[PDB]
């Protein structure tokens, strides 16, 4: 990855997955990705993408 | 007799008979309370950004 920039266009801390997170890429070639957070603040509905 | 309410009444009431009352007296202002269910109010992603 490179050049990736991560926008909250939408979040309410709600129990269920009350946020949207939108990140600008460019990458170097398709394939998939072990999207994580190592904080705790925040869960993830997808492991990949 | 003198004119008629339709001609003396203030805040230019309109007097109709059958029954009895004035209509669109520009006097005062009504306080309206709304109760909206939270079902309608949408999530800020479906409407446009």
């Amino acid at each position: 990855l490179s050049a990736a920039e991560c926008t909250l266009n939408e979040c309410v801390y709600s129990s269920d997955f009350g946020g949207i997170a939108t990140v600008k890429y460019s990458a170097s070639k398709s394939g998939k990705c072990a999207v994580h957070v190592p904080s705790g603040t925040a869960t993830l509905k997808e492991a990949a993408v | 007799k003198a004119p008629s309410l339709k001609f003396t009444a203030p805040f230019g009431c309109e007097i109709y008979t059958n029954p009895i009352r004035a209509e669109n007296c520009a006097v005062g202002s009504i306080p309206l309370a709304f109760d909206i269910p939270d079902a309608l109010f949408t999530r800020v992603s479906e409407t446009p950004t």
